[PDB]
RNA sequence: CUUGGAUUUACUGAAGACUAACUACUGCGAAAGCAUUUACCAAGGACGUUUUCAUUAAUCAAGAACGAAAGUUAGGGGAUCGAAGAUGAUCAGAUACCGUCGUAGUCUUAACCAUAAACUAUGCCGACUAGGGAUCGGUUGUUGUUCUUUUAUUGACGCAAUCGGCACCUUACGAGAAAUCAAAGUCUUUGGGUUCUGGGGGGAGUAUGGUCGCAAGGCUGAAACUUAAAGGAAUUGACGGAAG
């Protein structure tokens, strides 16, 4: 049917990442980044900015053949939060009515298991 | 004084408990005395669960759920009001809010 | 004030006088 | 400055017969050149796709292959199977609380010297009458049950074939086998398969592989 | 309750006690004849046994000990004294 | 830090840690503590016992074994975090809180140290005093339940008893200054056995002597002088850059 990528969407709370890669990933096609469409430092991760980069993101995608994508979430993962960014639903709204079409959908959030010493200290960010 | 019989933790015949670190400020708190939630959250918000599924390309295709346990230590859950301060009597209570 | 540091100050200074009396030794 | 997609050609991916629709999709590599060659540097790729596009049926939706391809005849990847995994989702929804958890894996080479790591998972199944707000199986019987997962791997894998064992993995042959075994031992729930790790391969073959493609 | 015959305890709530909880302890256990199903020999057994009993005609475990009871094995017939 | 391609993506490799989810008012251990699989080594409580010995015991100055973390000595390792140190911000000032690097340390092998809000701020042994429902381990009688395998001698679940545990709820015969307490009750109606500690607040765990330690320090431990209060629990109010 239709031709397929994969939308490896890295959304933490310092930016959004829209990244689509064929399906082995080792090809990248589009990666465009929340913080290529705003000049402030604090809405890097917005929705706003997000939504935007997946509209470039799909622009660039149809002029080269991709039709459909693969959504692959993760957060930041690792040590930190495990929770995604709050850009990573507003750039996949964007890719569904942008004319792409959507296929199956992931988590891909780096998990540990337990893993090493996470940074903070044993107080915590004291605020 | 002491304000809670359960110590504010759950610890009953043991000596130690491994430590965990809030999600919020990384704080090292006990595992017993962590404000716990699991939460199981649609993955896609509801305004756009219908627009997303018009352009599936899989028809019958059920959307994923986001699976997390979130830990939080007693200054951030409270901060960030998942718990709340409770009178005297009301603390006593422990089952879940209904 | 705390009383961990007010231990601490004259943990200090209890080595001060230990270092002071081995002059005379 | 380039627009470097010029330079790009397209080839198709095909999956081994143990599956129904080997038409997966499409990929990209730079275009062969006279001093690089596209097929050498296009080998040795992996894909990752869900097992229920690999057959239709949306029953395989928790279950993704990694399709490794190892030879190129012309615009066509033929692949083989490279790995097994759970999606993160399916394998988050079966780990609830009130109840145990029980895990094995092994490492065991095939009949044609495959050597994969298998990792089984299960958890302790609530009977229809009971009252107690746990399941929980005692230490020892959990020992035993992980026992008898291990000789399971062990004696299905060793016995056939890595391609017979691809067919094997779809009806979750194992799986439902190790269930039968331990209903004597403590009732359980999703035994499965829950990933393949492919560690060591025979010296290659291209024959045996073409067989695996019509 | 505060008038109570402590000294004529109802029997069925007696049994239920523990067993050096009643006016005069006094042990639960019992011995056993156990007729093995291949021949016909008397053999006492307690109940109890911490012994894989044998018979003296065939070398045959008539019961394997366990936590608490023995249990008999398959064709083994007991009959208490 | 980044057109010397950073960040990102897929495949592969190497190092050290750490054992997520399952994980609980659940388990074990003298405490500190203990959570991947399997093997081996020697332990252990409880239960069951118409086994055995018969007072062998309880608590214990002195004296022994163990004793989180940090810290010390000497090797090895040093991924991640990270005292010290350096820096970018903030501020009136900030040696800090926040951000970026980072050395000891964090790990391990041989030795040291012997301290924690090492907490249940609650000594141990023995007896008695009240109801209820859960739960872990063992033992003993019984199912409209599912399953081995088709059923038993499978296992699970369900229903009853019981002993031991980890706890929880209610009540107050009773205690208490109250908070509260099934022990913190059976204490002016004052005596079951036994070990330790305190005698208004400071000065002060200071000085001195002794002893242990490589050191840091540990254990033991005053006095002069000063003072009308310091303190506990609860009530009303006032206030809060806490919640509703
Ligand atoms: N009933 C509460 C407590 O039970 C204790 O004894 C109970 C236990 O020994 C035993 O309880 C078992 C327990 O071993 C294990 N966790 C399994 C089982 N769920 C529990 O038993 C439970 O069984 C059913 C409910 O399932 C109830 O009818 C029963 O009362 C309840 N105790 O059954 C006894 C029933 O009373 C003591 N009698 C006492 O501390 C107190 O009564
Ligand atoms: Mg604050
Ligand atoms: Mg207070
Ligand atoms: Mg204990
Ligand atoms: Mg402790
Ligand atoms: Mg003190
Ligand atoms: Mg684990
Ligand atoms: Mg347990
Ligand atoms: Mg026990
Ligand atoms: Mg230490
Ligand atoms: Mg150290
Ligand atoms: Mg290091
Ligand atoms: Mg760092
Ligand atoms: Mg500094
Ligand atoms: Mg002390
Ligand atoms: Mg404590
Ligand atoms: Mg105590
Ligand atoms: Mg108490
Ligand atoms: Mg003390
Ligand atoms: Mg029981
Ligand atoms: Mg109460
Ligand atoms: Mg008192
Ligand atoms: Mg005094
Ligand atoms: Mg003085
Ligand atoms: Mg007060
Ligand atoms: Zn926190
Ligand atoms: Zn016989």
């Amino acid at each position: 049917s239709q031709v397929f990528g994969v939308a490896r969407i890295f959304a933490s709370f310092n930016d959004t990442f829209v990244h689509v890669t064929d399906l082995s990933g080792k090809e990248t096609i589009a990666r465009v980044t929340g913080g290529m469409k705003v000049k402030a430092d604090r809405d890097e991760s917005s929705p706003y900015a997000a939504m935007l980069a997946a509209q470039d993101v799909a622009a660039k995608c149809k002029e080269v053949g991709i039709t459909a994508v693969h959504i692959k979430l993760r957060a930041t993962g690792g040590t930190k939060t495990k929770t995604p960014g709050p850009g990573g639903q507003s750039a996949l709204r964007a890719l569904a009515r942008s004319g792409l079409r959507i296929g199956r959908i992931e988590d891909v959030t780096p998990v540990p298991s337990d893993s090493t010493r996470r940074k903070g200290g044993r107080r915590g960010r004291r605020l | 004084p002491k304000k809670r019989a359960s110590n504010g933790r759950n610890k009953k015949g043991r000596g130690h408990v491994k430590p965990v670190r809030c999600l919020n400020c990384a704080r090292c708190v006990p595992k017993d005395k962590a404000i716990k939630r699991v939460t199981i959250r649609n993955m896609v918000e509801a305004a756009a669960v219908r627009d997303l599924s018009e352009a599936s390309v899989y028809a019958e295709y059920a959307l994923p759920k986001l699976y997390n346990k979130l830990h939080y230590c007693v200054s951030c859950a409270i901060h960030a009001r998942i718990v709340r301060v409770r009178s005297r009597t009301d603390r006593k209570i422990r089952t879940p809010p209904q | 004030m705390r009383d961990k540091w007010r231990k601490k100050r004259v943990r200090r200074l209890k080595r001060k006088r230990r270092k002071v009396r081995a002059r005379s030794k | 400055v380039v627009d470097p997609f010029t330079r790009k050609d397209w080839f198709d991916i095909k999956a081994p017969t143990t599956f129904e629709n080997r038409n997966v999709g499409k990929t990209l590599i730079n275009r062969s050149t006279g001093l690089k060659n596209a097929a050498d540097g296009l080998k040795g790729r992996v894909f990752e796709v869900c097992l229920a596009d690999l057959q239709g049926s949306e029953d395989h939706s928790y279950r993704k292959i990694k399709l490794r391809v190892d030879e190129v005849q012309g615009k066509n990847l033929l692949t083989n199977f490279h790995g097994l995994d759970f999606t993160s989702d399916k394998l988050r929804s079966l780990v609830r609380k009130w109840q145990s958890l029980v895990e094995a894996n092994v490492t065991v080479k095939t009949s044609d010297d495959y050597v994969l790591r298998v990792f089984a998972i299960a958890f302790t199944k609530r009977q229809p009458n009971q009252i107690k707000k746990t399941t929980y199986a005692q230490s020892s019987k959990l020992r035993e049950v992980r026992k008898k997962m291990i000789e399971i791997m062990q004696r299905e894998v060793s016995n056939c074939t890595l391609a017979q064992l691809t067919s094997k993995l779809i009806p979750e042959v194992i799986g439902r086998e190790i269930e039968k075994s331990t209903q004597t031992i403590f009732p359980l729930q999703n035994v499965h398969i829950r990933k393949v790790k492919l560690l060591k391969q025979p010296k290659f073959d291209l024959g045996s592989l073409l067989a695996l493609h019509g | 309750v505060l008038v109570q015959d402590l000294l004529h305890p109802s029997p069925a709530t007696e049994a239920k006690q523990h067993k050096l909880k009643t006016l005069v302890q006094q042990p639960r256990s019992f011995f056993m004849d156990v007729k093995c199903q291949g021949c016909l020999n008397i053999t006492t057994v307690f109940s109890h046994a911490q012994t894989a009993v044998t018979c003296d005609s065939c070398s045959t475990v008539l019961c394997t000990p366990t936590g608490g009871k023995a249990k008999l094995t398959e064709g083994c017939s007991f009959r208490r004294k």
